[PDB]
């Protein structure tokens, strides 16, 4: 499936239940938040 | 540099986001009074199509998406604005201009008093 449809699928009908199934099947790939580089800024 | 349109949408269950999300420590962030917090997603390798989804526990945040291209140029994907997300789950995603990285802006720089807890997650296709 393409990435095209994947993404106007997901948006179309969201919910946990449809990610869930998009991740079991590959297709969505969750990025580890510890991966994640977090700033903070005061202004 | 042609750069397509974000989608960008809600979906009602809050509580259930915020149950799943705090399971992981790392994906509840702080922001502090007055605090900008900034979130970065590379672009994957084999990558087309970012996701975020976010929630607040009470008051709205503002809520904005950049991108570094790869001093360094910076493209508005999604202007800040402060976002109803205290109410629903908000979410959005992006196809990829070319290779750099995502900044996603949790802006409480009008807060003078209150701190906001930011429940978060990001996915990507192939």
């Amino acid at each position: 499936p393409a990435p095209d449809a994947i993404n106007d699928a997901l948006r179309s009908a969201d919910s946990q239940e449809a990610r869930d199934a998009c991740q079991k099947k590959g297709w969505i790939v969750i990025h580890p938040s510890n991966e994640l580089v977090v700033e903070k800024h005061i202004s | 540099p042609v750069i397509a349109a974000p989608s960008m949408w809600t979906r009602p269950q809050i509580k259930d986001f915020k149950e799943k999300i705090q399971q992981d420590a790392d994906s509840v962030i702080t922001v502090g009074r007055g605090e900008v917090v900034t979130v970065r997603v590379p672009t994957h390798e084999e990558g087309s199509y970012l996701f975020w989804e976010f929630a607040t526990d009470n008051y709205d945040i503002g809520f904005g998406v950049y991108f570094e291209w790869t001093k360094p140029l910076l493209d508005e994907i999604v202007p800040v604005y402060r976002r109803d997300c205290h109410e629903e789950v908000y979410a959005g995603s992006h196809q990829y201009p070319g290779r750099g990285v995502y900044l996603l802006k949790f802006d409480n720089s009008y807060s003078l008093w209150r701190s906001k807890s930011v429940y978060y997650r990001v996915y990507y296709t192939r």
